[PDB]
RNA sequence: UUCAUCUAGACAGCCGGACGGUGGCCAUGGAAGUCGGAAUCCGCUAAGGAGUGUGUAACAACUCACCGGCCGAAUGAACUA
């Protein structure tokens, strides 16, 4: 059981993110830079790898 | 700014020559459908859309080629373009209010009215059965072809269309999310 | 309720009252343990999820002649014997599934409401319909769809409406139109509901009965108005076929209020230990409890209440007699594709007009095991005849044709036995259309085979399976001496399993092939302690390719006698595929006439009659694809040394120079023949390590590689599953040959090419790619040429080659033609 | 007639076997050409063409789905040339 | 420290088009704007790239550029320390 608007909203707060390539942390997909200072606030990021 | 200045001189050319015109508005339309319109009258009704370079067409209304420009500036707002002609309007008005049909259920578009459809064998082999499974609509096999069992009123008026049900409504020849392409203002001489 | 052998034998005699089907479904839907409760409530008695080696539970129940007005067949009995043979759903163990279909007329399907209609359930449903068998939609585990999920009437009916239309799609596509309209409709009273682990099960028809006049009209018309677009108005007191009132408010569908509602209220009440409401409804259903029955509360509370409400074997056997088939109606147009060749033949007609007293016909698909005197019994179904304890009848082997003799053994059975659950007991007779177990034919038959009295009978349909052996493995012993026992054990595994294909290889190993790796390790397990009885030695099947040259050996290699006298110069050229292929084909034979063999090679596969007519060898063993020709003509001792030449030729062309394998499509050319005076110095005693050492150096200067074995893997599988296949073959150099499909059935039969060294677990990755939907039937095709040059350990086969020499315990890597060469 | 990438419309009426060819851009570049551009290149990649053709390729544009919605002679000067790298007609289209 | 277009009507923003040839030259077991090389065109207007990506086995579908609504003055891009 999933359904369009339902499996879509679920992903919006779990898969629809951007995995930082230095600290991995979750940022808005439509991001540009990290909000953590352990990485020196890097810009190198990559959207959270999809399912195949 | 290069092409902004040349657009002025060009649209200016057709307005300075012809007798009567149409400042036609249209939000919902399709590119491919749009050029079929200009081809609907490749001569008597040549279309020409506009924007803020049309806010200057009112400052070209300040240029005033003829005093009749008063009855034109109060129609600049919305996706409104042009329609140039020199033949009787009732005849060509017939064509523009005959140049109006539209698009289907673009997964997640506006759902304003009631979604009701009858129950008779669709006429195609059992294909999108996995969708009506997680969807739950009464439909049984009648000579291989999937047959509508219930007069399913799918989605209720006023919401956001779901990806799954819109695609099967496409197979049902359901096109009600747009209906565009008319006039915004009527003007002559 | 059975009494005795003869009493149970007398019910059998009536084939009109013989519901012979099988139970298939999927890995964990509750079919094996649910069939356990049906027998514990209506099985058999005469005067006394992995399906781990199953048999066929018989069983028999009671009905009425009034139930008989609804069955469209020629039945006149009321006592019915239903023989259900267990058949494991799965897919990596679907061996016994194809066997059951053929040796039965009907079949039951255990679908689910929660897990629903799975991928394998969909394709296993196809095997039964592609065989012309009838349906039984049993949506079980309904207690967890209302206990550990708990839905609404209209809404749960939609999980069931899904179960309906899902099993329904396999029907209208993966079935046969000769059966008529074999599309199971819940309302038509062809769909089963229930809970197997808690002994209760009801049917659509079951409540149409406990309602008919308690409604006002016939129960037939009413139960068809119970499912679908049908609503009752608790105000107008009428039946309106609309889901709202004269105002526009919600209605609880006719189904939801009459069947569902009661169950719904009973459900909760019993599951909520509220005996303050239990008796009230317990009364509306005429249910009584006494003593230690009411000592069980909540879960166990509903367990015994609903049993006494919805009867196990009863409800499913209600639609099994008035719907599920027997030989009478089934074989009527089942026998068409139950036999090949003459369908208008009188022996196949015996099966159409089921005559136990005519052309004796029977097909043993299984071989139920019990190690005594011989080894075990056979298991077949009689299609036209009565069997006896010592009857003399013929055997149509998988080869045998009515006009020949091979695979035809006509012997008399020592004794007959009828299957009761898992064990049997000594019977003496069984007529046309009934499944029996004939023993004493073990030490004769070669697995699945026919058994007919009439010798003019053609040949039946030899299984089907739709799987084929594709899991490859090799064996040995941890202890050298117990080696012989392990080998006679593969013979035993032959006679202990169906799809298991044990064979020998070009490695000196006993190969094992099967349905799955689980399957394999399962046969391996049942073997390791039983069939074998000793520590084996399993590992991926050792592969041997072929050491072949191609770029025409440029320089002439020099190899003279060990005294240094008789020198011969050879050049290694490539023999065309269509050419070397014909040697192994039986076209260009090593015992054929040269003038006509030269006309053949010159015109059809182009060459100059000179070297064509002057051929000498067919290495190795004079049947392989290695041909030697004499480029000379002025040799004083031509064929006076031809023998010593052909001799060392095969020995060397068999045990290879690169590492140690025979060669393929290589033409050795004896450019120059330089011999000595006296013939004594001109004997094989020199010509052997001369011609051998000649091809040795000639081989390592002919620029050779390895033409290895390629598979013609036929991956017949679903359409949207095709996505996964492309990517999987896109990896293992899968060279997809063709790709055609039947417009209607989404199943796309696809053939391709796959490297032998690229398939040690290949099947596994396919099913993981798109669910157990893909189907790999790897049938080895030909030898596809590579390109890496292994004389340097960077080449793909180069690593393989040195480790093969390292394997055999040889001279390390590849020793240069200079180490074994002759000159200044 | 036509090979590489198939765009053939087929309409059916229960047993009614009838087809209507849409003649893609592939079909026109080989339709006017002679035999070595019709066959003989099974084991060969098609990459040559320049020589002048003319106006009759305007009616060949009527074979390539007329849903472009504009002028005929005008759009011919586009399709054939930039996406059509064989039989360029006038070396002015790129 | 440098170039745009720039209230005339901006960019960030939300609102409507993402086209024909075209399932383009080939290339394909398969490739249709998105495995791929080579071409990078004009019919039309407000505009649409043989096309920015996702995803189809490929179709389809969504989306970006381009361009129409409104928000309505800057404020975007490129670099130094
Ligand atoms: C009907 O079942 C068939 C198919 O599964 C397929 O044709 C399979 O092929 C087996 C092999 C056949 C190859 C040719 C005939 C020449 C080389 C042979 C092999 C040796 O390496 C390659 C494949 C895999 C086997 C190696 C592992 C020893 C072969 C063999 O039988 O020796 O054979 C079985 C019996
Ligand atoms: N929740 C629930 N589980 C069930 C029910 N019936 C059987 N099972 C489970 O099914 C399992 C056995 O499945 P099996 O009979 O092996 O499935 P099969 O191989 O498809 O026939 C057991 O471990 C039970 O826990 C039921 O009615 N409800
Ligand atoms: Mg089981």
């Amino acid at each position: 059981i999933i359904e369009p608007s339902l499996k879509a909203l679920a992903s919006k707060y779990n898969c629809d993110k951007s995995v930082c390539r230095k600290c991995y942390a979750r940022l808005p997909p439509r991001a540009t830079n990290c909000r953590k200072r352990k990485c020196g606030h890097t810009n190198q990021l990559r959207p959270k790898k999809k399912l195949k | 700014r290069e092409k902004k200045a040349e657009y002025f001189a060009k649209l200016r050319e057709y307005l300075e020559e012809y007798k009567s015109l149409f400042v036609v508005g249209v939000d919902n339309v399709s590119s491919q459908q749009m050029h079929e319109v200009r081809k609907e009258l490749r001569g008597r009704a040549v279309v020409l859309m506009g924007k803020n370079t049309m806010v200057r067409r009112a400052i070209r209304g300040f240029l005033s080629d003829l005093p009749d420009f008063e009855k034109l500036l109060p129609f600049v707002k919305g996706n409104v373009g042009f329609v140039f002609t020199n033949e009787p309007l009732t005849e060509i008005k017939n064509v523009i209010v005959s140049n109006r049909v539209a698009a289907p259920a673009r997964a997640g578009a506006v759902a304003p009215e009631d979604i009701w459809v009858r129950a008779v064998n669709t006429g195609m082999e059992p294909g999108k059965t996995s969708f009506f499974q997680a969807l739950g609509v009464p439909t049984k096999i009648a000579r291989g072809t999937i047959e509508i069992v219930s007069d399913v009123k799918v989605v209720d008026a006023g919401n956001k269309v779901g990806q799954s049900e819109a695609s099967l409504l496409n197979l049902l020849n359901i096109s009600p999310f747009t209906f565009g392409l008319t006039v915004v203002q009527v003007y002559d001489n | 309720v059975a009494f005795t052998v003869d009493q149970m034998r007398s019910l059998m005699d009536k084939v009109t009252n013989v519901r012979n089907m099988s139970v298939i479904a999927h890995v964990d839907h509750g079919k094996s343990t649910l069939t356990d409760s049906l027998v514990q409530r209506a099985g058999i008695i005469s005067a006394a999820g992995i399906t781990i080696k199953s048999t066929a539970i018989s069983l028999y129940s009671e009905m009425s002649d009034e139930d008989v007005k609804e069955i469209k067949q020629k039945t006149d009995g009321n006592s019915f014997l239903i023989n259900l043979i267990d058949s494991p759903g799965h897919v990596d163990f679907s061996s016994e599934v194809t066997a059951a279909l053929r040796v039965t007329d009907g079949a039951l399907v255990v679908v689910d409401t929660i897990e629903g209609v799975c991928v394998q359930t969909e394709t296993v449903l196809r095997q039964a319909l592609g065989e012309r068998i009838k349906p039984v939609v049993v949506i079980n585990k309904v207690d967890r769809a209302l206990l550990e999920l708990q839905v609404s009437k209209e809404d749960l009916y939609q999980t069931f409406a899904r179960t309906v239309e899902s099993v329904n799609v396999i029907v209208s596509t993966y079935a046969d139109e000769v059966l008529g309209d074999v599309q199971v409709y819940p309302a038509r009273g062809t769909v089963a509901f229930g809970s197997g682990l808690h002994g209760w099960a009801f049917t659509i028809r079951q409540f149409a009965t406990r309602y008919a006049k308690k409604f006002g009209v016939d129960k037939a018309k009413m139960m068809d108005r119970l499912w679908g677009d049908s609503f009752f108005n608790p105000k107008t007191k009428k039946w309106t076929n609309k889901d709202t009132d004269a105002e526009g408010k919600p209605l609880e569908r006719a189904f939801n209020m009459f069947i569902l509602d009661p169950i719904f209220r009973l459900f909760t009440a019993i599951m909520n230990f509220k005996k303050d409401e239990i008796p009230v409804l317990l009364e509306k259903l005429e249910i009584v409890l006494k003593g230690d029955e009411k000592d069980l509360e909540g879960k166990a509370l509903l367990k015994v209440v609903m049993r006494k409400f919805l009867p196990a074997a009863d409800a499913l056997l209600e639609m099994i007699v008035l719907h599920l088939p027997s030989p009478v109606t089934a074989q009527a147009y089942r026998a068409e594709q139950l036999y090949e060749g003459p369908a208008d033949d009188a022996n196949c007609i015996a099966i159409k007009n089921c005559d136990p007293k005519a052309d004796l016909m029977l097909y043993v698909s299984k071989m139920v095991p019990t190690s005594d005197k011989g080894r075990f019994y056979a298991f077949g179904r009689v299609f036209a005849g009565t069997v006896k304890s010592g009857q003399k009848v013929r055997i149509q082997g998988p080869n045998y044709v009515p006009g020949k003799k091979d695979d035809l053994f006509i012997k008399a059975i020592q004794r007959v036995v009828l299957m009761m659950g898992r064990f049997v007991e000594p019977i003496d007779d069984c007529p046309a259309g009934n499944i029996i177990g004939l023993v004493g034919i073990d030490q004769f038959l070669l697995k699945t085979g026919t058994l007919t009295t009439s010798e003019t009978a053609h040949n039946m349909k030899v299984m089907k399976f739709s799987v084929s052996p594709v899991v490859q493995v090799a064996v040995e012993v941890k202890n050298a001496n117990d080696l012989p026992k392990l080998v006679e054990g593969l013979k035993r595994l032959s006679k202990s399993d169906p799809c298991v294909l044990t064979y020998m290889s070009e490695s000196g190993e006993h190969i094992v092939a099967g349905t799955g790796e689980l399957h394999l390790e399962i046969c391996l397990q049942d073997l390791e302690h039983d069939h074998a009885g000793v520590p084996l030695k399993i590992s991926p099947p050792v592969v041997a390719y072929r050491e072949t040259v191609e770029s025409e050996s440029s320089q002439t290699a020099l190899s003279k006698s060990p005294n240094k006298h008789n020198r011969i110069y050879l050049k290694a050229e490539p023999i065309d595929e269509e050419v070397s292929l014909a040697i192994e084909n039986g076209i260009i034979n090593p015992r054929d006439d040269f003038k006509a063999r030269a006309r053949i090679m010159a015109d059809d596969y182009g060459w100059d009659v000179t070297d064509a007519r002057k051929i000498w060898c067919f290495g190795p063993d004079g049947n392989g694809p290695n041909l030697v020709i004499d480029q000379t003509k002025a040799v004083q001792y031509l064929h006076e040394i031809k023998d010593s030449v052909v001799a060392a030729f095969q020995w060397a062309t068999k045990e290879g120079p690169i590492f140690g394998e025979e060669m393929r499509s290589v033409r050795v050319n004896i450019l120059d023949v330089t011999l000595h005076a006296d013939a004594i110095h001109r004997g094989g005693g020199q010509i052997i390590p001369t011609m051998r050492r000649a091809t040795y150096a000639g081989f390592l200067l002919a620029d050779p590689k390895i033409q290895e074995p390629v598979f013609l893997v036929e991956i017949q599988c679903p359409e949207q599953a095709v996505g996964g296949i492309y990517s999987v073959l896109n990896k293992k150099r899968g060279q997809v040959v063709s790709e055609e499909q039947r417009p209607g059935t989404p199943l796309f039969t696809v053939k391709a090419y796959l490297p032998v060294n690229e398939s040690f677990g290949f099947t596994g990755e396919l099913r993981q790619a798109t669910g157990g939907q893909a189907f790999p039937q790897m049938v080895f095709d030909h030898w596809s040429t590579l390109g890496s040059d292994p004389l340097d350990p960077t080449s793909k086969a180069g690593e393989i080659v040195l480790a093969a020499r390292k394997r055999h315990g040889m001279k390390e890597e590849v020793p240069g033609w200079q180490e074994y060469y002759d000159k200044l | 007639k036509g090979i590489k990438v198939t765009v053939q419309l087929k309409i059916q009426n229960r047993q009614a076997a009838a087809s209507v060819v849409p003649s893609a851009s592939s079909l026109v570049i080989t339709a006017l050409k002679e035999p070595p551009r019709d066959r003989k290149k099974d084991k060969n990649v098609k990459h040559s063409g320049n020589i002048q053709l003319d106006e009759i390729i305007e009616i060949a544009r009527q074979m390539r789905d007329k849903s472009f919605g504009r002028t005929l002679a005008s759009v011919t000067k586009e399709i054939l040339g930039t996406a059509q790298s064989v039989g360029c007609r006038v070396d002015f289209k790129n």
